[PDB]
């Protein structure tokens, strides 16, 4: 045996009616007595021995030390004693199925945190034990070998489904399929509960058991008992997922319960039933199924989606459920509407024809809410009903109702497409006004849903807010002064997508006047690792962007933050990389934006960037992005390469022997976006080495070639490809042009397509350099080339008389017999064109 | 990170 000083025992049962009084003081002074206790460690023993042992007491006070041993477990098990330990487990495992509920519940809310927190190889007598203890005769001690066994299955689920412990769900599982059945419905409600963990993971001892599992379930269709309901339900759900096959045979039999219990009184077995029909709804055999019952379900959904008179208390003065049968309900209604497209609004119209014009404000609430949630997929069927109600809901927008007004804004977002698409002084102007309006809204949820609504009609109306411009950042800017937290992070997107919809229009010292103060006040006193500097930095690179030059004021702060944060997330990336057990790995995305802001100020402000460039060692940061092993980044900094190379050439020419075998390496399109961008920025150091180039042109020109005869490269990158040859043959056409006839073909072909522009310029001067070097690589594969030329509708002079000599160079050499013949399988506007143009 | 009442 083990015996407790009684001496000391009769002490912690002092402490113990204590912890017991109303008086908040005196709980505050013994607690910390009590937590002074863990230090030593016998102490552990006398808890485990008044809750197990002294009947003498109290119950309250016995579960109380239950619970305190439990909490005991939390904090400090590493601590614990082998032979405390053992003891408790022992005496734990004695009276699992202890008279008293509340003794029960304590005795088993040890075990199963004992579990868990040291873990279950270290307690390996306990599933057996379990297992052998549901069997029991006494009930008390079945129900509660089962409780424990069912939050051991939610907490251990992927270990029992491992040989960590021999593979026990072999012979549990079976075990519990047989406990659907019993007298008791907390027995049968744990059976099903321990069995639902595995179905998702596919666990091997009961997808062969399926059969016995299914008539089981069907078995308990028709319980009374919400927590057995519940579980059916969930594993009904599941099973849909997994082993579609084995219950679609009984499909509409399911399905009609399934909306019996969506109606439910008690809304957990609703919400759950629920659950159903969006995940049914992702299903490719669905549509079929389902059609029959539409007619049923779309209103127990639609019913679904008002407030209840509880949801609307918690509301006024987030302070919700983040998932509820009002967001499942209407979630449904959303895939539902993207399968069924317009076939559904036969069994919706009509409901929401009621509800949108309906007197009391929680049913129009959810007639909205409804209209929101089919836009997406029943867009079409809708246009006719929209000159009515787009002007309905601007009207709702000043509703006295808060929730009300929100929604609105958000359905409203939901048609900006449509809205966008009409005479803009109909629908666009009245309700750009009230949106402006409702970000000011006195409520916080207003300002959430009509900001929000805001960036996305911005998005879709672009151009068009050319006229409001003033009148936008006037609000955008004073709602600084107000917004706070998530609806200021909502503002920045805000800002940002007006700065990306705009774009130059928003240059005018006027605007930058309100604008930019506010956005570098806060830029500053928002923290490096704050949740809040990616949407700002978001913001900033948009509206940079935007503004161009007239961003220069203000980038010295914003370089500056930049470039600390690629190094110190770097400085991370290292220690992780040698200790990563002692070193959190960093988060590239932080840097990735950086590299894509620093890349926007770059383009933007051209050369005036490039004192801060000679400030900082920007340039070896991006030597390390570039071997970054993430594709992500090492594209943002070749992006920003070619950048820094157009804005300043000269602080980079030093690097150019480390970058270009680098550059060398990532020509390689199996990540697209870093060969797009590498082969951009060598185009783009071509033009500013010139002839100094031509070390380089070896390590990677076979591999341009490479790439432009390279067949299912998307459009965009062998039109870079073919810019960047041409850029490398402008300036050192001896080493370029031989290779001209493996090229010339593809490389017409992919840039008679693009817009007369410098690019285009640059390379073409090149084509006509290696064609002068190596007249006889294009002789085969003239027609390509006459194609090329003619796609140019306005060439500089220059340009135009280098394929003039080279179009007559030819006509010379094959002589005029021969050239009419040629140009015959000239399409009518490519011959007329060059006939007339270049004179041929 | 927008208002979506369905999510």
């Amino acid at each position: 045996e083990w015996k407790p000083d009684e001496q000391g025992l009769q002490q912690i049962l002092q402490l113990l009616k204590e912890s017991q009084s109303p008086d908040t003081t005196i709980q505050r002074t013994v607690q910390q007595k009590l937590e002074q206790l863990n230090q030593y460690p016998d102490f552990n023993n006398y808890l485990i021995f008044v809750l197990t042992k002294l009947k003498s007491e109290d119950e309250p006070t016995r579960s109380l030390s239950g619970l305190i041993l439990k909490n005991n477990v939390k904090a400090h098990f590493q601590n614990f004693p082998n032979g405390v330990t053992d003891f408790i487990k022992s005496e734990c495992l004695n009276n699992i199925g202890d008279s008293s509920p509340l003794i029960r519940a304590t005795v088993g809310i040890l075990i199963t945190t004992i579990a868990s927190k040291g873990e279950l190889q270290n307690w390996p007598d306990l599933l057996p034990k379990l297992c052998s203890l549901l069997d029991s005769e006494d009930y008390n001690t079945c129900e509660g070998a089962f409780g424990a066994l069912q939050k051991i299955c939610e907490d251990s689920a992927e270990i029992l489904d491992s040989d960590v412990l021999d593979r026990p769900l072999n012979i549990m599982i079976p075990k519990f399929l047989q406990f659907f059945k019993h007298s008791s419905p907390k027995i049968r409600s744990h059976a099903v509960a321990c069995v639902n963990q595995f179905i998702i993971s596919r666990t091997q001892a009961l997808m062969l058991h399926i059969d016995s599992f299914i008539e089981n379930l069907f078995a308990l269709a028709g319980d009374e008992e919400p927590e057995v309901r519940k579980n059916v339900c969930r594993a009904l759900v599941m099973l849909l997922e997994v082993r579609m096959d084995r219950l679609l045979p009984h499909m509409h039999n399911i399905v009609e319960y399934m909306l019996q219990r969506t109606q439910d009184q008690d809304e957990n077995v609703a919400l759950e039933a629920c659950e159903f029909w969006l995940t049914l709804a992702e299903q490719p055999i669905c549509k079929d199924v389902l059609v029959r019952h539409l007619p049923k379900l779309i209103p127990v959904l639609v019913n679904g989606m008002k407030y209840s008179d509880i949801d609307i208390i918690l509301l006024k003065g987030d302070t919700i459920s983040d998932w509820n049968l009002r967001k499942c309900s209407a979630a449904a209604l959303d895939v539902l509407a993207n399968v069924y497209r317009d076939e559904l609004l036969p069994h919706i119209l009509p409901l929401l024809k009621e509800l949108l014009f309906h007197h009391e404000w929680v049913v129009k609430e959810s007639g909205i809410l409804v209209l929101g949630a089919i836009a997406e997929g029943c867009m079409q069927g809708m246009i006719p009903y929209l000159p009515e109600l787009i002007p309905h809901l601007i009207q709702c927008l000043s509703d006295k109702k808060a929730l009300v007004r929100s929604i609105t804004c958000w359905t409203l977002s939901r048609y900006a497409h449509w809205v966008v698409s009409q005479p803009p002084d109909t629908y666009l102007k009245p309700l750009m006004t009230e949106l402006l309006k409702r970000i000011l809204d006195s409520n916080k949820r207003v300002q959430e849903a009509a900001c929000s609504a805001f960036a996305t009609l911005e998005e879709e109306a672009c151009t068009e807010l050319v006229p409001y411009l003033a009148y936008i950042l006037d609000t955008l800017v004073f709602a600084f002064s107000k917004y706070q937290h998530k609806n200021l992070l909502i503002l920045y997107d805000a800002i940002g997508t007006l700065a990306d919809s705009v774009g130059h229009h928003l240059n005018k010292p006027e605007y930058i006047q309100m604008l930019m103060p506010p956005l570098i006040q806060k830029w500053n006193m928002l923290k490096d690792e704050d949740k809040d500097l990616f949407p700002l930095l978001e913001c900033l690179s948009s509206v940079a962007t935007a503004l161009q030059s007239g961003f220069l004021p203000y980038c010295e702060p914003v370089y500056q933050r930049c470039v600390n944060l690629v190094q110190k997330t770097l400085a991370q990336a290292m220690l992780n990389n040698a200790q990563p057990d002692q070193y959190e790995a960093p988060d590239k995305d932080f840097m990735i934006v950086a590299l894509d802001l620093l890349s926007g100020l770059a383009e933007g402000l051209g050369g005036n960037i490039e004192q801060l460039v000679a400030r900082s060692n920007i340039l070896t940061l991006m030597y390390q992005c570039m071997q970054d092993k993430m594709p992500e980044v090492r594209q943002s900094s070749f992006a920003l390469l070619g950048d820094l190379t157009k804005a300043c050439f000269q602080h980079v020419k030093p690097c150019i022997a480390d970058f270009m075998p680098i550059l060398g390496t990532n020509l390689n399109p199996e990540f697209i976006s870093v060969c797009n961008n590498a082969t951009w920025a060598i185009g783009e150091i071509s033009i500013q080495m010139g002839i100094e180039m031509q070390p380089y042109i070896p390590m990677v020109l076979h591999q341009l070639v490479e790439i432009i005869n390279r067949p299912n490269t998307p459009k965009t990158l062998l039109e870079n490809t073919a810019i960047t040859i041409g850029r490398l043959g402008y300036v050192c056409p001896q080493e370029v042009a031989p290779m001209l006839q493996q090229f010339i073909r593809p490389w017409c072909t992919s840039l008679r397509n693009i817009r007369d522009n410098e690019e285009k310029d640059s390379a073409f001067r090149g084509i006509c350099t290696m064609i002068s070097v190596n007249p006889s690589g294009v002789i085969q594969d003239f027609i390509f080339f006459c194609d090329a030329v003619a796609s140019w509708i306005n060439p500089k002079d220059d340009l135009r008389d280098m394929f003039c000599k080279i179009l007559h160079g030819f006509k010379n050499q094959v002589g005029d017999e021969n050239w009419r013949r040629f140009s015959d399988q000239f399409p009518l506007p490519l011959k007329e064109r060059l006939a007339a143009f270049y004179g041929v | 990170t927008r208002f979506n009442p369905l999510a």
